[PDB]
């Protein structure tokens, strides 16, 4: 979720995402704890018969016809975590989650109470505009000519510098706002 | 003088006052869910009186109170009628939903819009009061949308979701399907009967045609979501486990039949409207039930078993026993209504975990749940002398001893060993093995909302089928003579259901694993139903709304006929007429061209 | 903030054309893809997957997480039909042709089945329910100045 | 009547005279107190009509309409204040004169004694509409709508003249009283087919028919709020009116003549619901809605029968009323958004909770959910249609299925799901937004009490 | 080996079941880093104009504009008469109209026959 996406899949980040859905899914068929152990140990000494194979030809006829067997015995209905994308409470607080900036259209009567808070907002944006001015400039700098290659962000490389673009990830609302 | 009226409408009054009171100050608090929870109490004790009336003495009312507009020979009245089915559901659906409430209040502890969410139960039990006691087509449509539009309304409850939004949208469209028959239904009774008055439609229909019943069937069809427009009720277990204990469980979704419960008096005088009633109820209890006995959300589980009982009450409907399939209604609300505040009480237990593959052992780590559920699996699946006793042995005694169909019986009788295949499938995969929840142990009951909500429905689980069953009159021949076999066809059904479910559940221990069928896949997959119809129509009318409606019609053929071509042919004509050089030779040749002609034709 | 170079145009007939689209779209020339140049008034508009929103990647960033969208990305021409509310093309467990003919035949089955037991129905070894008063002629219709034919039933 | 006209015409003389910064304020007050005198007209007998004189006439067809014309200016000025902040007085003054002018013309029109004096006044509301629409307008495109709006309007409008004074000729009276007393039936004759044709089309295109439709969305979507709000509330209702007092002299030749448009409109009815759940415009999927809508009231019209006029009148006065109302919503997300795209801004209820209210109420009212109005007209053709033919039903159930999945989608998609992230200028709901929202609907919910008052002559 | 999944129309190929990703090639591997340096330039512009502290407004997005304009304003102007679309527009917007005007005909004459005959039991007929 965080970390940029790379322009392609290795071999081996493809074979450990079939090694993941595949013991996610024997998890799913096989409900008890035991029986599960017992066939993902069997399935782990299936995976690393070939571990040490070396031609790549073989390597991609390999997880090939693994990935079709995988299909054909998916368990149509796997097992999802409640807050995964397919998970019964997915988006369940995303109708919570309001925007920052909407404290900034509150009545001065509704700013009257929780002073502290808003104080320390205040000081949040004094922080964020000085800091502005700099960050992009150190994009603008630190950008190779020609436009970015990957979607990744250059820490802060100064004492006093932030990361380029840390506004919105710091403010984030939360994961259960209410 | 005669305070039967008098209670009965003032137990629907005093209904509504907390929504009067929903803009005063008390709805800004946090005493508002207990101002809800008490208001219903003392409309269901309250209620409790004209029920003890009419059991005293059998009295019936209409009360036609306030004069609509009137249309011709056509008028238009706010009627109540206080019958028989309005007397005795009235009572149970306020019991069920004040035990709603009272576990709403712990399930909901933690949501900023509780009041909004009482507020929106209280408005969904007033509009189905409406629905119940109608005595007229129109307010029986006022309350059939009522409840429609509450149900939408909580379905999306968390509006950030999408899913509950698609969910939402597909109960919109399955019921607006129903909407259609009951419509035609509707036009069809005042076009020929001249009212939308109960009576005088019973009294005009000597033997009702066929049209007018298979609107109702239709619309029955639609809002107890049968094999035709089934899905939308699974699919609505996307709202709050309050909304699907209390809606989609045991009030709203029996409306249909209880439609084809108030019409009985022109059901019986056609024999294809009930055959068609017949066999949809069974194919629907069939499918849903053979559905069921594979999934793995609980919640998906009981719906489904909520949907089989709706097929196996149309089914008694089908078989000229309205009485019979009231009486079903009124003990099957009790104990799945308690089933699923069971359920949703374990899903709180386990850090909102609904699949039954990471629940194990509960029997003892949940002691009054698991005794509740167990009481409400036996009294579904059909224990002698329990509440589900007393109305589900009386329809497959029915069922056998009449003159139905081969193949609508042999699918009942399937469906009641699904039924307890599915019953012990729950128990089994949630409450026997091994614990598989993740190591944070979070299990509590120890809250008196939940346990007293869920024991008042314990104890009317265990006695209200005899006390009821004991209490009303008498209203059908019984099948006081039977053959001894066929008097124990249910029982032997039901356990030999629970064992072979149970033998092949043990198999799962046996360190064995093996592909799945074809008929797992198909039972799993909702008989790849879902699929289908929610892929190839839908897109196939909305890409023919952009494709042929709006674009090469509205956009294209529509603008090139009329517009378009008055401006490329009066652009031409302009530019012909218009383009002269200013040689006054040519005007003048034209001129001379025109005299010759004006002497050579005009005379 | 748009200009008139940055709007569809007609359909692009040489490579010089079509890779100015694709860079206005922004997107590669290869990728570039127009709608075949029939009568209906596509233009030039790439002519993306038919792919729906749904199976978008759901760990992924998006600038708009709910639409699974980005920000400068072309749109889909039918974006609206695949909003993860509405139609869906993530591929299922069985294939398409598998679940029809089984849906198919479990429906024809069911349909079939039933009218056979419409044809061969159950009952019990009985005569038909006899009735008191001239099978209850005045209570079911009515007209007592009629006098119909007395009906008398059998003792056994 | 004149207790209603001259009020009218001096909200002129008003707002001319008043203080450059009090304008709004008076013509509000005074327009509503104009809507509280028009109010009495409502008390109708089940004789014949309420006849004040020889050149001004009323019926419980015309005060209904009345009223809701009379009742739309301070809703109408509510609403236009917000966007002309930046604008010169004696602009503005003109905006208000121009709206105070189609009032005044539609006041006269709604009662028209005579047929030649309602032509020249139907044909007048269109000046100030034009004016309206083409110069305060946003898009470059306006000017093109307004030529549509226009020449439509008179490519269907010019027969119809020819045949009034053709029928003044042969009857020798275009009074309605004197027309109805004496009217006699039209031989089946090529003459009085076209005679038929014209009298019948000029407010067929106004309505408008389903192949007669092309105008409507583009006045509505390059016009104001006010424009919006005139042309989908009273506008498209001049139509229905016409038609309702000229087909008695249509018979007996309306029931041959009446299916070629029965059937467009039984299929172009479906054809603008599904058309509606496809668009990317508020204000567009608005305009097909009305389309649909018309197109029912059109089928109504045509089956002549007391139960579809009653209906149809009901249906009008609902179609007004929530057209309004949603027009009057869509502007409030323009005014912050500046884009009038459904998909741009989303998620408003989590922003917006009151406006999601107002959303959620007029999406019910469109959706014609019982006991309102709306509900009651539907019904009330939908009876009178299977009437007429047991068949319909499939259409008007197909079309109540499709109205009720594009409201909810529009709804949905503006109201429900996770707001846009670079959008921060949403700023609180202000009070007269609110008040015009609340305005709108409570009117709705106070008829369905009194359905009667709604229901036409033929109750 | 197992049976094989047959693709659909509302059923696509699984991302890993395509026969094109395992053919893995340097001018493949150039197309996809050219595509991620696409998508990475807009990523940066989108949030370049979005952390800005000034702004006080919404982010044009001409990628929505073109999609609008394309939808509903450039369709005419590049419309061709056609035999597809000619045949497609005569036959979506005429044969409906002709088949419901037969359907519609069909029924009333046969009403109207049948009270002619008198053979319809219009009793208690009374609203209409
Ligand atoms: C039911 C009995 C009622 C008796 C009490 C009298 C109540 C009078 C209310 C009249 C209508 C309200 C005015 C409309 C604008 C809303 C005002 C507002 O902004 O709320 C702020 C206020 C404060 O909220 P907040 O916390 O500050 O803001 C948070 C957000 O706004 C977030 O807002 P929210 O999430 O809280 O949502 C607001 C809420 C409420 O807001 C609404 O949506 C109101 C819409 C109601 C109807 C929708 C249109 C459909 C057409 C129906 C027309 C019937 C009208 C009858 C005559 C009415 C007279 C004016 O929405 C709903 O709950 C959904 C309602 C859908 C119900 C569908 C069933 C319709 C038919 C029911 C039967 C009616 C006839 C019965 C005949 C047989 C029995 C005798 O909220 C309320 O006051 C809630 C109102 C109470 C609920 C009313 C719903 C049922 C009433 C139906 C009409 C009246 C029936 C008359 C007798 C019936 C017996
Ligand atoms: C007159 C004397 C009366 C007495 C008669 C005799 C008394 C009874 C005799 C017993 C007869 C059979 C009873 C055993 C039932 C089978 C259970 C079983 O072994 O399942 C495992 C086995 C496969 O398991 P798996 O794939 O490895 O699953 C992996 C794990 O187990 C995954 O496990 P899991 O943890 O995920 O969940 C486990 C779950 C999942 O298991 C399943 O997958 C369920 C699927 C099969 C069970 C459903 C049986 C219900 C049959 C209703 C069908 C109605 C007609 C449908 C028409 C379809 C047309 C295509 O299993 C269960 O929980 C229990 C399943 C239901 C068994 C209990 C109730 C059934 C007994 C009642 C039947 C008749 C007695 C009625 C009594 C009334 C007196 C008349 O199922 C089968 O092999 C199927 C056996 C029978 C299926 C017949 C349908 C075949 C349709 C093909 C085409 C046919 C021609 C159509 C032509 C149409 C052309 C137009
Ligand atoms: C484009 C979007 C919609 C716009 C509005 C469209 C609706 C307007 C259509 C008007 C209705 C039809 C006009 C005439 C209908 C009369 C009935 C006729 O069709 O039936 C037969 C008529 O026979 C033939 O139809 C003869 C006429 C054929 C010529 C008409 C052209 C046909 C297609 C043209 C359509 C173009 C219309 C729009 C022009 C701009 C019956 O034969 P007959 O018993 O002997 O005649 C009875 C009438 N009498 C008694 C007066 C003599
Ligand atoms: C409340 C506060 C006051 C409490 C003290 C007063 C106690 C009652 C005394 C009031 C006097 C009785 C009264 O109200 O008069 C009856 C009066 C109408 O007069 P009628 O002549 O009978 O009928 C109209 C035709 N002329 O009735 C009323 O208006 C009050 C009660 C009517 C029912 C309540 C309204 C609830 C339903 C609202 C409408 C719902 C939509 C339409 C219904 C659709 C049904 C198909
Ligand atoms: C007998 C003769 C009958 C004459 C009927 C006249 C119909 C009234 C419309 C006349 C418009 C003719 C002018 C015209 O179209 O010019 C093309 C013009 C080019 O634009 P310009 O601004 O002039 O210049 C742009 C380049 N700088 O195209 C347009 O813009 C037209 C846009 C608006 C069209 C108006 C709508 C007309 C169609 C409505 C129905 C009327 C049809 C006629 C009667 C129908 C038969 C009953
Ligand atoms: C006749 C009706 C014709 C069908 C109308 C098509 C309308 C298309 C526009 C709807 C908008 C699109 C939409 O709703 O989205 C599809 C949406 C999403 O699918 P999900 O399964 O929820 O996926 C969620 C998991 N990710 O699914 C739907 O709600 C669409 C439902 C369409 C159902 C059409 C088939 C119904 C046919 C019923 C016939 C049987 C009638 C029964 C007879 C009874 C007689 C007694
Ligand atoms: C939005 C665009 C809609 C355009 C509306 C056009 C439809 C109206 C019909 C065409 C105009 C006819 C106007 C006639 C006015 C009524 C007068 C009348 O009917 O009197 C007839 C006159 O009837 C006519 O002359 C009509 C002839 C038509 C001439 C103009 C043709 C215009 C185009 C016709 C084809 C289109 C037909 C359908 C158009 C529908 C609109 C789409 C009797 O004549 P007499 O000589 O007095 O009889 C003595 C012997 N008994």
């Amino acid at each position: 979720a965080f970390s940029a996406p790379a322009a392609y899949l290795t071999h081996q980040q493809k074979v450990l995402r079939l090694y993941k859905r595949a013991l996610r899914h024997l998890e799913s068929w096989c409900v008890h704890r035991d029986k599960y152990r017992y066939f993902a140990c069997l399935m782990r000494a299936r995976f690393d018969e070939h571990k040490n194979e070396k031609d790549m030809v073989k390597a991609t006829q390999l997880l090939r016809q693994a990935e079709e067997e995988f299909w054909y015995g998916q368990h149509p209905q796997p097992y999802i975590f409640p807050e995964s994308p397919g998970g019964t409470s997915y988006e369940r607080y995303e109708c919570y989650k309001v925007p920052e900036w909407c404290l900034d259209d509150w009545h001065p009567s509704e700013k009257a109470m929780y002073p502290d808070y808003f104080a320390k907002r205040e000081q949040w944006k004094r922080l964020r505009r000085e800091s502005w001015e700099r960050e992009v400039k150190q994009l603008q700098e630190e950008t190779p000519p020609g436009g970015p290659r990957t979607e990744a962000l250059p820490p802060a490389r100064k004492e006093g510098d932030l990361p380029p673009l840390w506004w919105h990830i710091v403010t984030r609302p939360r994961e259960r706002p209410m | 003088m005669n305070p039967f009226a008098s209670l009965t409408l003032t137990t629907l009054t005093i209904l509504t006052i907390p929504i009067m009171m929903s803009n005063s100050n008390i709805y800004k608090t946090n005493l508002y869910p207990n101002y809800v929870k008490t208001t219903v109490s003392y409309a269901f004790t309250l209620s409790l009186v004209p029920l003890l009336m009419f059991m005293h003495t059998g009295q019936e009312m209409i009360i036609s109170n306030w004069h609509w507009m009137t249309l011709q020979t056509v008028e238009l009245s706010l009627s109540f009628k206080m019958d028989y089915f309005s007397v005795m559901f009235i009572p149970v659906a306020l019991f069920v939903t004040w035990s709603i409430m009272e576990f709403s209040m712990w399930y909901m502890h933690s949501d900023p819009f509780i009041n909004r969410f009482f507020k929106y139960l209280l408005l969904f039990l007033i509009t189905m009061m409406i629905l119940v006691t109608a005595n007229n087509l129109f307010q029986l449509f006022i309350g059939w949308e009522g409840v429609g539009i509450m149900s939408f309304l909580l379905i999306g409850w968390w509006h950030g979701r999408t899913d509950a939004n698609t969910a939402a949208l597909q109960a919109i469209l399955y019921n607006r399907i129903g909407d259609i028959g009951f419509v035609l239904s509707m036009a069809w009774f005042l076009t020929h009967s001249n009212a939308w008055d109960l009576q005088q439609i019973f009294m005009l229909n000597n033997e009702c045609p066929n049209m007018p019943l298979i609107g109702l069937l239709l619309a029955a069809a639609g809002k107890s979501a049968q094999f035709g427009l089934h899905p939308w009720l699974p699919s609505a277990m996307e709202g709050p486990t309050p909304v699907s204990a209390l809606l989609h469980s045991s009030t709203m979704v029996v409306a249909g039949v209880f439609l084809l419960i108030r019409f009985y008096p022109l059901m019986e005088t056609n024999k294809l409207v009930q055959t068609m009633t017949l066999c949809l109820g069974a194919i629907t209890t069939l499918f849903t039930a053979l559905c069921a006995i594979t999934q793995n959300d609980i919640k998906k589980i009981v719906a489904f078993s909520t949907s089989s009982q709706l097929g196996l009450m149309m089914v008694t409907i089908g078989i000229n026993q309205p009485h019979l399939a009231f009486l079903h209604i009124c003990m099957h609300a009790f104990f799945k209504a308690m089933l699923f505040m069971c359920s949703g009480s374990i899903i709180h237990s386990l850090n909102d975990e609904q699949d039954i593959r990471k629940m194990g052992g509960l029997y003892k780590a949940m002691p009054f749940t698991t005794t509740a559920l167990i009481i409400g699996s036996l009294a579904l699946t059909g224990m002698p002398y329990l509440t589900g006793f007393y109305s589900k042995d009386l329809i497959i005694e029915a069922v056998n001893m009449s003159y139905t169909n081969a193949w609508a019986l042999l699918m009942t009788l399937i469906a009641t060993s699904l039924t307890a295949a599915y019953s012990t499938r729950i128990i089994f995969f949630a409450f026997l093995g091994k614990p598989r929840f993740p190591p944070l142990v979070l299990i509590n009951e120890n809250n008196p909302l939940l346990i007293n909500s869920i024991k008042r429905l314990l104890i009317g689980s265990i006695f209200a089928g005899f006390i009821i069953s004991n209490n009303i009159p008498p209203m059908t021949v019984p099948n006081t003579t039977m053959p001894l076999y066929m008097k124990m066809t249910a029982l032997i059904v039901t356990i030999m259901g629970f064992m072979l479910a149970l033998e092949l559940n043990n198999t799962t221990y046996y360190l064995k694993f093996k592909y799945p069928s074809q008929t797992y896949k198909f039972s799993n997959m909702l008989g790849y139903y879902p699929s289908i119809m929610h892929r190839l129509p839908t897109y196939h009318n909305l890409s023919m709304s952009q494709k042929s409606a709006s674009s090469l019609l509205d956009l294209i053929w529509l603008e090139t006929i009329l517009p378009k071509t008055t401006s490329f042919i009066q652009m031409k004509m302009s530019i012909m007429v218009s383009n002269q050089k200013g040689l006054i030779k040519l005007y003048f040749l034209s001129f001379l061209i025109t005299i010759m002609i004006s002497m050579t034709l005009f005379n | 903030h748009v200009t008139k170079d940055m709007f569809p145009g007609p359909y692009p007939k040489t490579p010089e054309e079509r890779a100015a689209a694709a860079k206005k779209y922004n997107m590669r020339v290869e990728d570039y893809e127009p709608y075949p140049d029939d009568g209906m008034g596509y233009g030039d508009y790439p002519k993306l997957p038919d792919r729906s929103q749904q199976e978008r990647d759901p760990w992924y960033d998006w600038d708009h997480p709910d639409l699974r969208l980005n920000w400068g990305e072309p749109i889909h021409w039918d974006l609206d039909m695949y909003i993860r509310n509405r139609v869906d093309t993530s591929p299922t467990p069985v294939s398409w042709n598998t679940m029809c003919k089984h849906l198919f035949g479990f429906v024809a089955f069911m349909l079939f089945m039933f009218w056979v037991g419409e044809i061969y129905p159950s009952y019990q070894p009985v005569g038909p329910k006899q009735y008191p008063y001239n099978d209850l002629y005045l209570e079911r219709g009515g007209d007592p100045t009629k006098e119909p034919e007395p009906v008398v039933h059998y003792e056994i | 009547m004149l207790k209603i006209i001259i009020p009218t015409t001096m909200l002129l003389p008003m707002t001319w005279m008043s203080k450059h910064n009090m304008i709004w304020i008076n013509a509000t007050v005074h327009s509503l107190l104009i809507s509280l005198i028009s109010l009495s007209l409502l008390n109708q007998l089940g004789e014949n009509s309420l006849n004040f004189s020889l050149t001004f006439f009323s019926d419980s067809l015309s005060a209904p309409l009345l009223v809701l014309t009379t009742w739309l200016l301070p809703l109408m000025l509510m609403a236009s204040q917000s966007h002309l902040s930046k604008e010169t007085t004696t602009r503005k003054k003109l905006y208000i004169t121009m709206l105070i002018l189609l009032q005044l013309f539609l006041i006269m029109t709604f009662t028209a004694t005579e047929l030649i004096l309602f032509y020249i006044l139907f044909e007048a509301t269109l000046v100030p509409t034009l004016i309206i629409i083409t110069r305060w307008g946003n898009q470059t495109e306006r000017l093109n709508a307004g030529l549509y709006f226009l020449f439509y309007t008179l490519a269907g409008s010019l027969p119809l003249l020819v045949a009034l004074v053709y029928i003044q000729n042969t009857t020798g009276s275009l009074n309605f009283l004197i027309i109805h007393y004496w009217s006699h039936p039209l031989s089946n004759s090529w003459s009085n087919i076209f005679m038929w044709l014209a009298c019948i089309m000029a407010f067929m295109v106004k309505m408008p028919l389903y192949g007669l439709h092309l105008w409507l969305p583009k006045a509505h979507v390059e016009a104001p709020i006010a424009g919006s709000m005139v042309l989908a509330a009273v506008l498209l209702k001049l139509g229905g009116y016409g038609m309702m007092r000229i087909t008695t002299i249509l018979n007996p030749l309306t029931n041959y003549m009446a299916y070629p448009f029965l059937m467009l409109s039984m299929w172009g009815m479906i054809m603008t619901s599904s058309i509606c759940l496809r668009q990317t415009d508020l204000k567009s999927l608005i305009a097909y809605s009305s389309v649909s809508h018309m197109a029912l009231v059109i089928v109504a019209i045509m089956i002549q029968t007391p139960w579809s006029f009653m209906g149809a009148t009901a249906l009008m006065i609902a179609h007004g009323l929530t057209s309004s109302m949603l027009f009057c919503l869509a502007n409030t997300n323009y005014e912050r958004v500046h884009s009038r795209t459904m998909i741009l801004a989303r998620g408003l209820q989590t922003l917006l909770p009151l406006m999601a209210t107002w959303w959620l109420v007029a999406s019910l009212t469109n959706l014609a959910l019982p006991p309102s109005i709306n509900l009651i007209g539907e019904l009330f053709i939908i009876t009178a249609s299977f009437s007429w033919s047991n068949i319909t039903i499939i259409l008007m159930g197909m079309n109540m299925m499709i109205t009720a999945l594009y409201s909810l989608y529009m709804l949905i998609t503006t109201q429900r799901g996770k707001y846009t992230h670079h959008i921060n200028n949403i700023k609180p709901s202000f009070t007269r937004e609110n008040a015009l929202m609340a305005l709108h609907i409570l009117p709705l919910l106070l008829l369905t009490l009194n359905p009667k008052m709604i229901l036409g002559p033929l109750y | 080996s197992f049976p094989k999944y047959k693709p659909s129309r509302l059923a696509t190929l699984p991302a890993t079941l395509d026969p094109a990703e395992y053919d893995i090639s340097p001018e493949t591997r150039k197309a996809q880093a050219e595509r991620l340096a696409i998508r990475s330039r807009l990523k940066r512009e989108y949030l370049l104009q979005y952390n800005d502290p000034n702004r006080l407004g919404v982010i044009e997005d001409p990628a929505l504009i073109r999609w609008t304009y394309a939808r509903s304003a450039n369709i005419y102007p590049n419309f061709r008469p056609t035999p597809k679309t000619s045949l497609l527009g005569a036959l979506f917007g005429i044969g409906p109209l002709f088949f419901w005007y037969y359907v519609f005909k069909t029924d009333r004459d046969k009403k109207e026959k049948l009270i002619q005959e008198g053979k319809l039991d219009q009793t208690f007929n009374i609203s209409y």
